[PDB]
């Protein structure tokens, strides 16, 4: 019922910006449903890139001022959309990015805290190399 | 920041066997507030357990979780038919969150 | 060191569902089915708290719908039944919206029959054979007709839904709320504001108006079958009437059971019709169009008349002093000093979409005229990718619950847990 | 203040004025309904259930030795494994909602402990 | 003695026999009425109302520092802007009905003062 | 041990777990039969009757100064007339049922003495 | 039955605004109606 | 009921009864 | 364990004797026909 469709593989010369799109099929709105962007590089270490929650966007300390996370709500011809934008890419940013959505309506379910949360639904991930 | 460490690094297994994976945190986690995930090679991670020992739907009843003060143990009992890939322990106590290094299971 | 201490009265709430009762400040609602009371209400504004809302799974509307159906049934049952009316009707011309039909019925004595005559609308008549002059009522083979009960009034009155002890209602006060998401300005109450249980289709009538500007809400905009509710901030004036002078006859169909029907019509043949202020309607169409253009990208928006179908769902429907008007609005939603729309009326009304129950509304003696406010619209998007340039909308009915969501979307029901535990330096006991 | 007025206030402030929340639990509707209604039976069900819930909470308080005390003080030590946070942090920068969520797993066992403690005390009160 | 036999007695004499009046607020309930009629609903009516009233009175007593006590000495001073009569006159030449009639305007203020005094006492006890 | 598990135990051992017996007097089923049936009326009747019985027991306890206690010392002398057995025999050889058997004729007198004793104590509380 | 005699009281009575009579009246009619409803009905006797 | 043989534990019975229209009968 | 025999008065000869078995017996049975369900319109929605 809930699916996440992500953009395609795209490889760029170092020194430019990159955008990645996540498309939430089945999500009623990004209220009650928070979006979290995570990273997985070779080395198999899952990091935490950032999130949009309650229409507030935030990023971890390693990426503050480096990644912009934007979102547009449900429209007539398009389900809810989220987007990662990395301003500059070094050699070490090669990884697969994952979009995740988590329900935030219960307020008592164990799947989320006030700011940090687990990830109920996972997209198929976009591979980016430099 | 809160770190974690999982064990064992890798373990062999067989059909019908019961396996245990323990992740230990750098700070005792008052609430359970820990999650367990699977990841097959080339696929997307799938949430298995949240809130320490809460079982989602669709996931088989064979999985279980135990939450001590600092050590959290995932018990995958009665490995049936298809074997699994990489398992992961994650904390969501403080911001930002962090994932574990990870363990691998093989036949 | 640190010892446990239990507190009673801790302010924590869970989401919960309960049987909410109602209250009011002859009529079925006022003198039955819930208490008359309205003391000084207690409204408070919480601080530093945000609460999630989603109106599209809320038990308030289901409870209200069940209560409305149950009250109507309980009102209809304790009076006259119309089983002897289902006979062969010999109908002829009035000598064009009615037919003069004579028929045989019982009387105060079961060994004698009587010949009577009455006027009937053809929407209440079904033929028996093509080469015949026989007619029957609509619901004579599928249900049993019960007469609308003359001494009781089916007039909507304001009603307040009230929470029982141990529960509370949370109200979203955020301006321009579309029903889903967080709420940063929350208030607590015990009883809702005035709600009028008006049943209408294709046009929301006599409703509370939006606070600042038009609010557009639907359970799933991307889906097309779902209803789109439009909540205006400027009320539109619609006044309308059946002007024909009628007169009703009392027919004894048994021991004390009397059946009232359209005895005769006198005066010129005048058609029931609805007037709407034209300039205000043009303004509200423009406001709705350019507001709804926001949710649907740059594609142009067109309005078109309802598709063909049953009279109940295709035409706008309402009630006025007991008379049931089905108005054909083929010019109101026709776009891209007064506007007049035709209105047929019907007597055998089979609402609530159930089977086996149907009601007959006796005609009021004189002519009927009543004025009301259009305060909302129910629009439906047409499916299919016929064009990639324009998206066309239609009148839409569907579930009756949509008529009440617009009044109950601010409210949430919460249970209270008063017992808590916490560590403190206190030890002594 | 008013009923549930201190939801956003921290626990230290909420410790004051618990009586409004306590008293709201029993306020009801003096009027009732006429005969032969399912509405009346639903109302009776709801209010009997409310009385039962209130009585259960009061009995649970009494078994712990707090029959008529809103802010009573028991004698059970607080295990650090339940929730190990500073006193100032708990009573100055946290609402009751977050607190009740963060100790949800350890609530039940805590209750049992309270029981035993009071029972022990009562027995000692007859053996001393 | 009887249920209200001390109605005409002055308050000093009436203070000795409060148990009978207290007990009759709950006792006297008969068996049930088998028929599901208006009468059964009216019985259920009256008895649920009686339970609610008794619980409300007991909760009002317990919020104050007077839980489980028929006679209770609080710690709120008696403002002379309320009834100002000598103790002998009050307790030897006046019935309970007249006393309740004379002080009718100040009952709400007295109740609120008792509430705040007990809350202050509880807070002080937890803080000292 | 669970509910009624200490029936065979002697009176001394049974006093350790009175809370299990006490708590089951309020546990019940929160659902309902929504069909206007006589079944619903009978269920609602039995629940109201249970509430009334529990409230009457709590009132009777409170009249004796034992409101928040499951075990309470009442300070009224034990007349040897109503039962004269050694403490060891009573607390190590007889079940509670036999005890209630052998003092059946005298419970009313004991209850009246209890209420008079607390009335005297409460009056003296303000007398001195 | 329990009857107790209030020694020093004086009470005002007015028999013409007592709700007891109205309650009794309503009970009498309601009882008679619910007694006469659950049995035979003479609908077919209304003949010539 | 006008009953005849089955054409041994049943009989084939025809009868007149009411219909949708109260002033008509059916067989 | 085994068969139980009950009767509220066994020495009386007009009182039911209940026999409770420990091994259940298999009984399967049927009406083996083909009867079509004929619908008749009795009245306004009434169907026989
Ligand atoms: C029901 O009713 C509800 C209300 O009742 C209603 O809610 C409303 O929903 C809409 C959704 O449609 C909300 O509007 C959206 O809001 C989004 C969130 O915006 C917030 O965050 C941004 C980003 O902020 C970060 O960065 C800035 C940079 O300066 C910092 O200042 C911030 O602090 C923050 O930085 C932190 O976090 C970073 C990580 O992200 C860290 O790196 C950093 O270090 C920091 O830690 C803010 O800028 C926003 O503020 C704006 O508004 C305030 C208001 O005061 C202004 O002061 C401020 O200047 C800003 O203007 C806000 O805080 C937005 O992302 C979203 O924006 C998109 O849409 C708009 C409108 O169309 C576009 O103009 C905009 O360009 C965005 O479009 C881009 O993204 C989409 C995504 O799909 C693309 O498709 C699109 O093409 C475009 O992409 C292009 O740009 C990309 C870069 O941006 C680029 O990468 C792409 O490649 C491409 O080129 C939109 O505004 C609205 O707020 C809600 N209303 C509320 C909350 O009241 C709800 O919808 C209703 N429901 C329905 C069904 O209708
Ligand atoms: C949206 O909201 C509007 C609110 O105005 C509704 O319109 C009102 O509807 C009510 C009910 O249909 C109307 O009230 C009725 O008016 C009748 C006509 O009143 C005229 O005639 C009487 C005769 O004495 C005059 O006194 C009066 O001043 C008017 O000149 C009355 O005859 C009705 O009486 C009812 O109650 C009496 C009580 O004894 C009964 O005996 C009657 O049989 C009858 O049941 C009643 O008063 C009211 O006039 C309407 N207002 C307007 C401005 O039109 C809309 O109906 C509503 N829309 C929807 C869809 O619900
Ligand atoms: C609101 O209405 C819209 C329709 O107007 C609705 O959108 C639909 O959602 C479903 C559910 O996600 C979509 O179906 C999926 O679409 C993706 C798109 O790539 C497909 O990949 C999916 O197929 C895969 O997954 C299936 C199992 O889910 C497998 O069986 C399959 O083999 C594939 O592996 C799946 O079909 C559907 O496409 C959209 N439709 C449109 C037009 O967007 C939305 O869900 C509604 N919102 C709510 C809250 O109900
Ligand atoms: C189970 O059913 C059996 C019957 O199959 C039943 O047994 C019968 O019990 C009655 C009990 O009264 C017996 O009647 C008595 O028989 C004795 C035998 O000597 C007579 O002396 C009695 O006569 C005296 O009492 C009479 C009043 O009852 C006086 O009128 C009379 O003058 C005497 O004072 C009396 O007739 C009867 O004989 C047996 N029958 C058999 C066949 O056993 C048994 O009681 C039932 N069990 C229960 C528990 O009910
Ligand atoms: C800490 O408390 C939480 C909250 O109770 C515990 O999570 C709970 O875990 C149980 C067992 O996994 C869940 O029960 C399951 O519910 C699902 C719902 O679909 C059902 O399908 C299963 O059959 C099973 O009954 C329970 O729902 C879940 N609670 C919530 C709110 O989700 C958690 O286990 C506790 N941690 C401990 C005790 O260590
Ligand atoms: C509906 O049809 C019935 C049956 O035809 C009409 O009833 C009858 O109508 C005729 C024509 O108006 C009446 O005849 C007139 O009678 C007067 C009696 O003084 C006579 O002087 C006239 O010359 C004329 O013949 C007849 O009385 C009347 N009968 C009854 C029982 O009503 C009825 O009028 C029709 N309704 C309408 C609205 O047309
Ligand atoms: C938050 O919501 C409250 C409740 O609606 C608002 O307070 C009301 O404001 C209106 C006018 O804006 C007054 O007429 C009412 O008397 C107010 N009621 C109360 C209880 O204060 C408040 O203005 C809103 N605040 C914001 C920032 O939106
Ligand atoms: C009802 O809401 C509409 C929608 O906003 C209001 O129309 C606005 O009118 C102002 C007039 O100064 C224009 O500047 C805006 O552009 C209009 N908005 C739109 C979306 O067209 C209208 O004024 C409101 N009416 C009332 C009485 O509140
Ligand atoms: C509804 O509007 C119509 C149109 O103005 C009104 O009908 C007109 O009435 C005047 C005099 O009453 C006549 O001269 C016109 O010929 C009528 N026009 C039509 C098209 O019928 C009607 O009176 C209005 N009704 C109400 C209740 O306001
Ligand atoms: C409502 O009325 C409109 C016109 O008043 C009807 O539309 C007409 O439909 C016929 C065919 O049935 C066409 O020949 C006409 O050209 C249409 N009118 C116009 C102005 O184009 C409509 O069918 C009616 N709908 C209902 C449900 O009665
Ligand atoms: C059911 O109960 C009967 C007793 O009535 C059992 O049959 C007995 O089996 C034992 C075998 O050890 C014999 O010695 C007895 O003589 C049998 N009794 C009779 C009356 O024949 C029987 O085995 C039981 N069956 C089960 C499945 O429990
Ligand atoms: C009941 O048992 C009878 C006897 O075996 C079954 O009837 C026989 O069915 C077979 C074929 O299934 C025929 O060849 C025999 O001629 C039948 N004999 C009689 C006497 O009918 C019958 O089918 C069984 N029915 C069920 C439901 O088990
Ligand atoms: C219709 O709207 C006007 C405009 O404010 C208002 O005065 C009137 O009370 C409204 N009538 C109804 C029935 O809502
Ligand atoms: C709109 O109305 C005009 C005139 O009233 C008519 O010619 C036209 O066909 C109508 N269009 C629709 C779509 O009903
Ligand atoms: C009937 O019409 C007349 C004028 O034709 C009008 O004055 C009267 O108000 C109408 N009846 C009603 C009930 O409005
Ligand atoms: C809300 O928070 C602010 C600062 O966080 C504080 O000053 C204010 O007193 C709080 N309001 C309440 C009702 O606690
Ligand atoms: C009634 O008043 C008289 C007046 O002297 C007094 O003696 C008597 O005791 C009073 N009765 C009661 C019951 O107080
Ligand atoms: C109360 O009465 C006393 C008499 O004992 C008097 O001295 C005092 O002034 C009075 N107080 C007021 C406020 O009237
Ligand atoms: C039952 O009685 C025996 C005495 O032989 C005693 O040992 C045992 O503990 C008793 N059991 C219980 C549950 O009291
Ligand atoms: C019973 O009759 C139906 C009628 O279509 C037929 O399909 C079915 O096979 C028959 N059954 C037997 C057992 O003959």
């Amino acid at each position: 019922q809930i699916h996440l469709v992500q953009s395609g593989t795209e490889v760029k010369k170092p020194g430019s910006s990159v955008t990645v799109s996540c498309k939430a099929y089945g999500v009623n709105t990004f209220g009650l449903y928070a979006v979290n962007w995570v990273r997985q590089a070779p080395g198999q270490s899952l990091e935490y890139i950032g999130q949009i929650w309650r229409w507030k966007s935030s990023a971890s300390h390693h990426f503050r001022g480096r990644v912009l996370i934007s979102a547009v709500d449900l429209t007539g011809s398009s389900p809810p959309i989220s987007s990662l934008e990395i301003k500059d890419l070094t050699s070490d940013d090669t990884a697969v990015y994952f979009c995740t959505t988590t329900s935030t309506y219960d307020k008592w379910s164990g799947l989320h805290h006030d700011g940090v949360m687990a990830f109920s639904s996972w997209g198929q991930g976009t591979l980016i190399s430099v | 920041d809160i770190q974690m460490t999982q064990s064992p690094s890798t373990l062999s297994a067989s059909i019908g066997d019961t396996v245990r994976i323990s992740c230990r945190a750098s700070q005792s986690i008052t609430g359970n507030w820990v999650a367990w995930y699977q990841q097959r090679p080339g696929k997307a991670p799938r949430l298995l357990i949240y809130r320490g020992a809460a079982l989602l739907g669709g996931v088989p009843s064979r999985f279980s979780g135990s939450a001590a003060g600092t050590d959290f143990t995932l018990t995958i009992g009665n490995l049936q038919a298809e074997d699994f890939g990489t398992f992961y322990c994650q904390q969501y106590d403080t911001y930002p969150g962090t994932f574990g290094q990870g363990t691998k299971v093989e036949v | 060191n640190l010892w446990v201490t239990v507190y009673y009265g801790v302010p924590v709430w869970k989401e919960a569902t309960t049987t909410l009762f109602c209250a009011s400040d002859h009529n079925v609602w006022a003198t039955h089915a819930c208490v008359p009371t309205d003391p000084n209400p207690q409204e408070m504004v919480l601080e530093n708290v945000t609460e999630n809302f989603n109106m599209w799974k809320n038990e308030m509307v289901n409870q209200m719908h069940e209560d409305v159906i149950s009250l109507w049934d309980q009102s209809l049952k304790p009076c006259v039944k119309l089983t002897p009316l289902c006979v062969t009707l010999d109908c002829t011309t009035v000598n064009q919206e009615m037919k003069n039909c004579s028929f045989n019925t019982t009387t105060e004595l079961r060994d004698k029959k009587q010949k009577v005559y009455a006027l009937f609308y053809k929407l209440d008549i079904v033929p028996l054979s093509n080469n015949s002059s026989e007619y029957r009522l609509i619901n004579c083979n599928t249900s049993a007709i019960t007469q609308a009960c003359p001494k009781v009034s089916f007039d909507p009155i304001p009603i307040h839904y009230c929470t029982p002890a141990g529960y509370a209602l949370l109200k979203c006060n955020d301006k321009r709320f579309n029903g889903t998401g967080p709420c940063h300005n929350v208030s607590t109450v015990q009883c809702t504001h005035g709600i009028k249980p008006v049943v209408s289709t294709q046009l929301l009538l006599n409703g509370s108006l939006a606070e600042k500007e038009i609010i557009v809400r639907s359970e799933n905009l991307t889906n097309n079958v779902k209803t789109i509710i439009v909540h205006l901030n400027k009320s539109v004036e619609i006044v309308c009437t059946r002007p024909g002078n009628n007169t009703r006859k009392s027919i004894r169909i048994g021991p004390g059971q009397t059946f009232y029907a359209t005895g005769d019509i006198i005066g010129d043949i005048r058609q029931a019709h609805c007037n709407i202020s034209r300039g205000d309607w043009e303004e509200t169409l423009h406001n709705v169009r350019k507001n709804l253009a926001e949710h649907f990208q740059n594609k142009t928006i067109q309005f078109a008349s309802s598709s063909g179908g049953d009279l109940e769902i295709t035409t706008h429907s309402f009630n006025c002093r007991g008379e049931f008007f089905y108005c054909n609005t083929s010019g109101l939603f026709n776009s891209t000093l007064t506007i007049t729309i035709p209105c047929r009326i019907k007597q055998i009304i089979n609402m609530w979409q159930e089977v086996g129950r149907a009601m007959y509304a006796p005609p009021i003696a004189g002519n009927i005229t009543c004025k009301s406010n259009i305060t909302g619209l129910l629009l439906v998007r047409d499916g299919g990718k016929e064009s990639n340039s324009t998206e066309i909308f239609r009148p839409g009915g569907g579930d009756m619950r949509d008529n009440w969501r617009s009044e109950l979307y601010k409210y949430k029901v919460v249970e209270i847990k008063p017992l808590g535990v916490a560590p403190t330096e206190c030890k002594r006991r | 203040l008013g009923f549930l007025g201190v939801a956003g206030s921290t626990m230290g402030a909420a410790s004051v004025a618990l009586t409004v929340q306590a008293r709201q639990l029993l306020s009801g509707n003096p009027d009732w309904l006429p005969d032969m209604t399912v509405w009346g039976i639903k109302q009776l069900q709801t209010r009997v259930l409310a009385i039962e819930r209130y009585l259960k909470d009061q009995q649970l308080l009494g078994i712990w030795g707090c029959s008529g005390k809103l802010i009573c003080c028991t004698a059970v030590p607080w295990n650090s494994s339940w929730s190990n946070k500073s006193q100032t942090e708990i009573w100055n920068n946290m609402t009751w909602m977050q607190w009740d969520e963060e100790i949800s797993n350890y609530t039940a066992t805590i209750y049992r402990l309270l029981e035993v403690s009071q029972n022990q005390q009562e027995r000692n009160e007859k053996d001393l």
